[PDB]
RNA sequence: AGGAGUCUGACAUGCGUGCGAGUCGACGGGUUCUGAAACCUGGGAUGCGCAAGGAAGCUGACGAGCGGGAGGCCCUCACGGGCCGCACCGCUGGCCGACCCUGAUCUUCUGUGAAGGGUUCGAGUUGGAGCACGCCUGUCGGGACCCGAAAGAUGGUGAACUA
RNA sequence: UAUAGGGGCGAAAGACUAAUCGAACCAUCUAGUAGCUGGUUCCCUCCGAAGUUUCCCUCAGGAUAGCUGGAGCCCCGA
RNA sequence: GGCGCGGCUGCUUCGGUGAGCCGUGCCAUCGGGUGCUCCAAGUGGGCCAUUUUUGGUAAGCAGAACUGGCGAUGCG
RNA sequence: GCAGGUGUCCUAAGAUGAGCUCAACGAGAACAGAAAUCUCGUGUGGAACAAAAGGGUAAAAGCUCGUUUGAUUCUGAUUUCCAGUACGAAUACGAACCGUGAAAGCGUGGCCUAUCGAUCCUUUAGACUUCGGAGUUUGAAGCUAGAGGUGUCAGAAAAGUUACCACAGGGAUUACUGGCUUGUGGCAGCCAAGCGUUCAUAGCGACGUUGCUUUUUGAUCCUUCGAUGUCGGCUCUUCCUAUCAUUGCGAAGCAGAAUUCACCAAGUGUUGGAUUGUUCACCCACCAAUAGGGAACGUGAGCUGGGUUUAGACCGUCGUGAGACAG
RNA sequence: GGAUGCGAUCAUACCAGCACUAAGGCAUCGGAUCCCGUCAGAACUCCGAAGUUAAGCGUGCUUGGGCGAGAGUAGUACAAGGAUGGGUGACCUCUUGGGAAGUCCUCGUGUUGCAUUCCC
């Protein structure tokens, strides 16, 4: 028999829910709409049957790239093997969960910068960190997106895994 | 096998309406003939009586299984369409009628 | 020893004097730059040197048009450094002046630039009178342009999707 | 290969290479995927002198020419503090302003095989072996690795 | 491995389209037609090259417009015009001249960019519904 | 001692050099040495280009930045920022045919053609090119690195053996 | 002294047709063709394999990536 | 990365909103392990050990996974 | 490898909206058991969803009712296909166009997790294009899209024998000797139900259980296919011991006495014949007893040549036949 | 301090049991000519206040069996890295970083966001 990827094959978390998550999901997830650059998990609710990606994707965190009507496009990168590319996944919001880690982070960034302003008008710590930031030119982003998606086509793990 | 009405309503493909109207279903074969085709390449290319590649008429052949097999012909404009792939066999038609519900008898 | 350090032996070695420069006059020019480079401020001449060693995939035609829009008076008619050659392809009544320096020009390009202004300079006269190599614009390629990146083989080669 | 990648991250590219590391549980969780393959611990102030003196080598902007007399008093870079030998050994082990990045040495100590040997290599500190964490015995071992 | 017919690969450029794959352009019909007879050629040059060679084209007379700005019949500026059926003027890239071009066909966005005062001239053969009514007159040029 | 990548074509390349929006030269004649060959020249041959689409009609524009990041200047010089600016890549969107839709002005046989949009495909700018030979390397080819079988086919020679 | 090559001759074994017969011998086509076996001749340097995946009348091969290596061009990365 | 100013836009009551876009100013424990292009190679049949396996009484079995080595690695 | 499905069946077994909520068990209904039906109470996913498995869902995705046609045309970003490779399939759109529906919306085929076919040709669809003096009819040629064969499913037009054979190769792969294994085979130990009049152990001894040998069989595929000569036999050398006899022993259900079991022990013996190619085995008289097991099944540069195992031929069986059989 | 509408957390929001939205801030309730509907106002639904608190909605309590969560009590299984560590062997073992489990006690018979906003 040739190998494949039976798209539906091996599915027990990927479609089963705990006792505590069984029954119909409240429609608030169905309603939730996101902004571009939101970081969101993909991880199906099993008790919704439509708008799902292909099951292997579950437990990866993606960036909301754009939206088409009802379902959203979220960008992810595949993993393991050889030379692997960024891929975009079409998923409704029933299977897509906002990252609390990212909110926490955003907050921890503001806290940091409230302090940066306070400590640069009357305070001292660092010095060296003040020298980089102040120079920089910025900005957004797609040069460095192509930079990201060229080493994650990884090098040595690919040859290591390419024979055994 | 299938109830399919011979008489249905559908959208036109065609650019004289380009909206919705009544359409008539029929199963189709003719063949050609008057010879300009493969039929000529064979007539000439006999060439020691060799039919040759005029046979892929055989293998002894048989697996059974189709797609819908239609042309739906407008009864109000003559512009009318064939349909896209999904999986049938065999196919019933007559003037339909019906797989009628409901029965008490 | 390490494996790291063996990979460290496997970096480049870019290094090359090209296999031949049959022109002796180019062949002397390409050496001159390692004496002058570490002996002046001139980063530019040090860049021209790599690009007049290594390749034909690197040696530039520049058209009078490709000077002409691109020099346009807001770095105010400096010295235009063309590593390979100028080519004759434009009519506008061409350049706003100009000191252009290259390995080679065509005779039509030589004629048209000097009758617009300045001089078509040779790179050696450039090295003599601009040894610092500043107020100078490195302009430019190509072989990197539209025809031909990987667009080879027969009928090509394509955006890509497949090829 | 995952641990070999960690031996490179600490830089350690050959046997009897050495690199100094800082103070944390987090660093020793990192180190304890490397534990059976290394020995580690604090060497004293003198044993870091009588290893910096023995086995220090030069920086980038040249090759290495070494941590020998002249070339640490007058040579060696430094923008943080005074780069010089006696002064650096206190600043690194006193662990203050930019001295986790003064190490940032130049870059691995190339240690001699130890004088009179180990007690056997396949064993940890508990069983009288060499591998693992041990303050006392590291300073013994580096004064053998001269 | 070799006999250069076991590692080689193969002998003639096949297994390549059918069942293995890459390469040629492959799997053909497709249009075919017209024959070797009623066929080519229409000679075609964009109006920017006559504008290259206006100033140096000093075998073409200047006239009502200023000395740079020349009437030029493009049929007698196009190399390989005589074995061509007709000479057509194509409209790419600017004209910055006050020319008068004579053609056997011209593009609509071939007059229009050199609108910049011009007289764009059909030759008799541009129609080509013009009277070779047995008669006499006009002709096509001949040269190697 | 002999004994295996040959020969050149095509198609694609690498490296190099002459001219560079064309380049490119047979054949003849003219002329020395030489059976050679050379040189001048008409310039065959009209490729690949110079722009494209597609069955076929027949049609056919070149402006922009944005980011990183080459470098000059202004400054002000321990530091340092501001501007332009183009390489090059990534990213954006309009255009030119083909398809599909709305089409003015209007011409008023007939249809051309401003404005504007969708869509994929190919094309054009800041993604502007070549040709020529030489020298390379591949592919396919011709026996195709070399040897290596039983074969199949054509036309002759054998009934001095043997039936 | 007849009968000559899928032809002859056979009291028929596939026997026999000049030491050659389930198709004579010779010469030619011919340098057949071989996913098969064998062999393929001077030095050194830098880096240094694959024995895996899809397709394939496909599994003693092709094909296409995967694994490599050179040559150019540029200035992140755990 | 964040903010403000100004234009333009959207979808969804002649209805409410942000988001997008452009323009302009302001303010912010490692250490070359490394990107892109052309052209080429044997392949395109392995082995073993360790760990986790599945079949098989087992096997110097068969067949995977994860890795290090032999193949292609000397020297002790 | 285990387990098991799809190559169908469906214009309602789709769509939507309102309205309802189970399977099932107890209790109740003359007759009815299969008894529906009718009622009440309890009733959360155990029911129901055509179809595997699995997972899903309770004013539903399930039920009921009406209506409806979107199983419409054209386009596709992207996922799967496959990390870049096609058809397929999905997951959405927009454009055109409708429905239901209060409408928001839903509706891009079947609860979901997705349920198949290029290439020439032919078929038709729609409009338009085109076939070489003009002119006019006829067909052709063609774009774009759908349906007709490929289940050798990323696409050939297609039966066997050769024991008359031949060739290139392979120990990449069989028979075969060798090697590994040791289920099978041989032999042993342990335990000792039980039987031996009574008595586990004179003897016999099941179940179960642990081993040893490598000499039967099986397994594997490491070794050889530029070649390892086959079985059986003979002769000739040598060995093992799990000993058949002989020596010395112990026990007995050892009175003698024939014996029965077992211990030590390999020195020497272990035969001659009838059938069969046989090995093996059956039989006969012998004998003290006529033991078993290895040495490439010891032994073909020793023999033999009966079998196996070429080319000839018969019979039976099978096959239309060539020809085939662990006949 | 809070009953009434729309919801979030969807096993801390149960089964079961005992007080309470309430003289003019509900549901039972009455008329069904009616729109609506059924077979049959029972449901459904136009209409509407005489009764009722008796419920349902929901408010004070009950842990009872259920369970989230945690506290002791079972460091026990299990497993990553490493050992010329042991054992005839299946197997164990030290070291390095980790470590469920049943019983008992306990907390808990809601929580949260928008409404209409109310008797005191």
């Amino acid at each position: 028999m040739p190998a494949g990827h039976g798209l539906r094959s091996r599915t027990r978390d990927l479609f089963a829910r705990p006792f505590r998550k069984k029954g119909y999901i409240p429609l608030t997830t169905y309603l939730r709409t996101y902004k571009v650059g939101e970081h969101v998990d993909v991880k199906v609710n099993g008790a919704v049957h439509k708008g799902m990606p292909h099951k292997f994707y579950h437990g990866r965190t993606g960036r909301v790239w754009n939206v088409t009507k009802r379902a959203i496009g979220v960008e992810i990168n595949k993993q393991v093997g050889n030379r692997i590319i960024k891929k975009r996944i079409h998923v409704r919001v029933e299977h897509v969960q906002p990252s609390r880690c990212n909110e926490e982070f955003l907050q921890r960034k503001l806290n940091n910068d409230k302090l940066k302003a306070e400590a640069k008008a009357r305070g001292e710590v660092i010095s060296t960190k003040r020298q980089p930031a102040g120079p920089k030119p910025g900005f957004m982003v797609e040069g460095t997106t192509i930079e990201t998606v060229t080493p994650i086509p990884y090098d040595v793990v690919n040859d290591l895994k390419g024979g055994y | 096998m299938v109830n399919v009405p011979k008489t249905k309503k559908t959208y036109c493909k065609n650019k004289e309406c380009r909206k919705h109207t009544l359409h008539k279903v029929t199963q189709y074969k003719k063949g050609k003939d008057s010879l300009s085709a493969q039929g000529k390449r064979r007539y000439d290319r006999k060439q020691s009586g060799y039919g040759g590649q005029t046979k892929p008429v055989f293998h002894k052949k048989a697996k059974t299984t189709k797609k819908i097999v239609l042309k739906l012909q407008c009864q109000s404009c003559k512009h009318y369409s064939q349909h896209p792939i999904k999986r049938c066999k065999h196919f019933e038609i007559g003037g339909d009628k019906k797989g009628k519900g409901t029965s008490l008898f | 020893m390490g494996i790291d350090l063996v990979a460290g032996g496997r970096n480049k070695r870019t290094k090359r004097v090209a296999p031949k420069s049959d022109d002796v006059y180019l062949k002397l020019l390409v050496k001159l730059y390692r004496f002058l480079v570490r002996r002046t401020k001139s980063k530019f001449n040090a860049v021209i040197l790599k690009r007049l060693f290594m390749s034909k995939t690197n040696r530039p035609p520049l058209s009078m048009r490709r000077l002409s829009n691109f020099m346009k008076g807001k770095e105010e008619k400096n010295i235009a450094v063309v590593v390979g050659t100028i080519t004759d392809d434009m009519r506008i009544q061409e350049v706003p002046a100009m000191k252009v320096t290259a390995l080679r020009f065509t005779e039509t390009a030589r004629a048209r630039i000097i009758n617009a202004g300045g001089e078509c300079l040779t790179f050696d006269q450039l090295a003599l009178r601009a040894p610092t190599g500043e107020n100078t614009i490195l302009l430019r390629g190509p072989k990197n342009a539209r025809e031909a990146v990987r667009h080879f083989g027969k009928a090509p080669g394509v955006p890509h999707s497949h090829t | 290969p995952k641990t070999k990648k960690i031996l490179q991250l600490l830089r350690l590219r050959q046997i009897f290479n050495g690199v100094f590391l800082k103070v944390n549980k987090a660093t020793i969780n990192m180190l304890r995927r490397v534990e059976p393959y290394v020995t580690y611990g604090y060497p004293n102030l003198k044993s870091v002198r009588e290893l910096i003196y023995k086995r220090g080598y030069g920086k980038l902007n040249k090759q290495r020419i070494p941590l020998a007399n002249n070339k640490v008093i007058e040579e060696g870079l430094g923008k943080h503090n005074i780069i010089c030998i006696e002064d650096l050994v206190h600043e690194i082990l006193t662990v203050g302003p930019h001295f986790k990045e003064a190490n940032n040495f130049l870059w691995p100590f190339k240690l001699k095989a130890p004088l009179g040997g180990l007690k056997k290599k396949r064993n940890h500190y508990v069983e009288g072996g060499d591998a693992g964490n041990r303050e006392n015995y590291i300073n013994q071992l580096v004064r053998r690795m001269n | 491995m070799t006999t250069r017919f076991k590692k080689n690969r193969k002998k003639r450029g096949h297994v390549s389209a059918g069942h293995g794959r890459i390469g040629k352009h492959r799997k053909h019909p497709g249009g075919r037609g017209n024959a070797g007879g009623m066929h080519h050629h229409r000679i075609l040059f964009d109006k920017y090259h006559p504008g290259y060679f206006g100033k140096v084209g000093m075998r073409y007379f200047h006239r009502l417009s200023n000395r740079f700005h020349c009437p030029a019949v493009n049929v007698e500026r196009l190399w390989s015009m005589v074995p061509a059926e007709a000479g057509a003027g194509a409209g790419k890239a600017p004209v910055i001249d006050v020319t008068q071009f004579g053609y056997t066909k011209v593009l609509g966005k071939g007059m229009l960019p050199p609108e910049r005062p011009i007289v764009v001239k059909a030759k008799l053969i541009s129609k080509v519904a013009e009277k070779k009514i047995k008669a006499a007159g006009g002709a096509v040029l001949l040269t190697a």
